[PDB]
């Protein structure tokens, strides 16, 4: 049913951009809150930026750790979520996941398998 | 920003014993509407995290009864009546009602004796 | 490195 797949991460050089993507399957993509959580090989899960559904005018909020660099977006026709990351760095190397809110008080009801990024060579 | 501070860092248990993870916020985590978007997740070794309890105490469909959360305020606590081997992993509490949304540092739930 | 390469709110 619900399928969330990420892709676009890889080995990048300090500074410089990259564009992550998440494909959707099994749900009217437009009616749901979406996010990007990040877990550096290190430890803790870290919410980066979130995008809401048509019901909420597709608003968007970001952590400050990516406030100006990273930028979220959503292809409502193709049902895909993107995360453009710019001037990457060290603390950026991590497995980036895709998440979709639940019809109730829940932000991450469905996570993707996650895609890894490594920046520091 | 309001950070979550969950303890203990590591929680050793024998399969079958109850387990209790705490999560002290650092300030009221009540949204403008009436909710407290405090959630729990279980990330098993090398495996995306799962949603366990969304509002301070609702149990996400598919998660077994063993799990339950609670305690509105600044102190929230996740409890598991009997811990199966498949419960072992790292639990994180997530604060979802105040931007910048935050996670706890986690609390590994490994086998004790 | 390869080619051509309190305080809380
Ligand atoms: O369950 C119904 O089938 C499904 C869809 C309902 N619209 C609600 C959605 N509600 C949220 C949401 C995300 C965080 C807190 C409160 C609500 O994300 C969504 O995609």
């Amino acid at each position: 049913e619900v399928k969330l797949v990420e892709s676009g991460g890889g080995l990048v050089q300090p500074g410089g951009s990259l564009r992550l993507s998440c494909a959707t399957s099994g749900f009217s993509f437009t009616d749901y809150y979406m996010a990007w959580v990040r877990q550096p090989p290190g430890k803790a899960l870290e919410w980066l930026a979130f995008i809401r559904n048509k019901a909420n005018g597709y608003t968007t909020d970001y952590s400050a750790s990516v406030k100006g660099r990273f930028t979220i977006s959503r292809d409502n026709s193709q049902s895909i979520l993107y995360l453009q990351m710019n001037t990457l760095r060290a603390e950026d190397s991590a497995t980036y996941y895709c998440a979709r809110g639940d019809y109730y008080g829940a932000w991450f009801a469905y996570w993707g398998q996650g895609t890894l990024v490594t920046v520091s060579a | 920003q309001v950070l979550m501070t969950q303890t203990p860092l590591s929680l050793p248990v024998s399969l079958g014993d109850q387990a209790s993870i705490s999560c002290r916020s650092s300030q009221s985590i009540v949204h403008s509407n009436g909710n407290t978007y405090l959630e729990w997740y279980l990330q098993k070794p090398g495996q995306s995290p799962k949603l366990l309890i969304y509002k301070v105490s609702n149990r996400f469909s598919g998660v077994p009864d063993r799990f339950s959360g609670s305690g509105s305020g600044t102190d929230f606590t996740l409890k598991i009546s009997r811990v199966e081997a498949e419960d072992l992993g790292v639990y994180y509490c997530f604060q979802g009602s105040h931007v910048p949304y935050t996670f706890g540092g986690g609390t590994k739930l490994e086998i004790k004796r | 490195s390869t080619s051509s390469g309190g305080g809380s709110a």
